[PDB]
């Protein structure tokens, strides 16, 4: 209901997925919504972030060109499309929402993960 | 070395219900150190009550900063300002009792509040 629910995910080859994330239950705006992921072996980071109102939209730099992120209009939703995949983007990927930009730390609630394996 | 979330507990939580208060604790809870704050916020509140706003409405710093929230309801505060000849070290506060909107940064999970921003 209020807490956010991921889903797509899973084996994928060099390549595509979607990953969506919901939090239809929340009754306002959360402001920032986005994406991070934990890579085995690396910190978590935030790979794309965006604002509800127009604030801004922001990527890693080591998915710029390659995801892209998108949000329904007045609904608590976020999506990551994931093109031009590489074995890096192996991950645990993290909806998240009611942070600030890709800054892990600001952000409190969270999606409950969702794995994907890109292989060879 | 005092975490971010015990200094906001420090600097703004003093649960006991309530135009010398500020001046006195200003002082007393060692906030005057470096330099007069300007303005310094006192919530009349269980501290629970104060962290569950990092789950209530998500709204802009007045920064610009993402990651706030707003109490849903307004809570009893205590607001200081620097009045008169404020001057560091000798720092002097202007007390104003009221029932108003909290709006708080929070960060890391457990997702708790670090940072006053205002009271609206």
């Amino acid at each position: 209901q209020v807490q956010l629910v991921e889903s797509g995910g899973g084996l994928v080859q060099a390549g595509s997925l979607r990953l969506s994330c919901a939090a239809s239950g929340y009754p306002h705006p959360y402001l920032h919504m986005g994406w991070f992921r934990q890579a085995p072996g690396k910190e978590r980071e935030g790979v794309a972030a965006m604002d509800s109102g127009g604030g801004g939209t922001l990527y890693a730099d080591s998915v710029k060109g390659r995801f892209t992120i998108s949000r329904d209009k007045g609904k608590n939703t976020v999506y990551l499309q994931m093109d031009s995949l590489k074995p890096e983007d192996t991950a645990t990927y993290y909806c998240a929402a009611g942070g600030y930009q890709l800054r892990d730390r600001t952000y409190g609630h969270w999606g409950q993960g969702t794995q994907v394996t890109v292989s060879s | 070395k005092e975490t971010a979330a015990a200094k906001f507990e420090r600097q703004h939580m003093d649960s006991s219900t309530s135009s010398n208060y500020c001046n006195q604790m200003m002082k007393s809870r060692n906030l005057t150190k470096d330099r007069c704050k300007p303005v310094n916020t006192f919530v009349h509140e269980s501290l629970a009550d104060v962290q569950a706003v990092c789950s209530q409405k998500n709204v802009a710093c007045k920064n610009g900063q993402t990651n706030c929230y707003q109490s849903y309801s307004t809570m009893s505060i205590t607001d200081c300002r620097e009045t008169g000849s404020s001057k560091y070290p000798n720092c002097a506060y202007k007390t104003t009792q009221a029932n108003k909107h909290i709006i708080v940064a929070c960060e890391g999970n457990p997702y708790v509040p670090v940072h006053f921003d205002a009271s609206v």
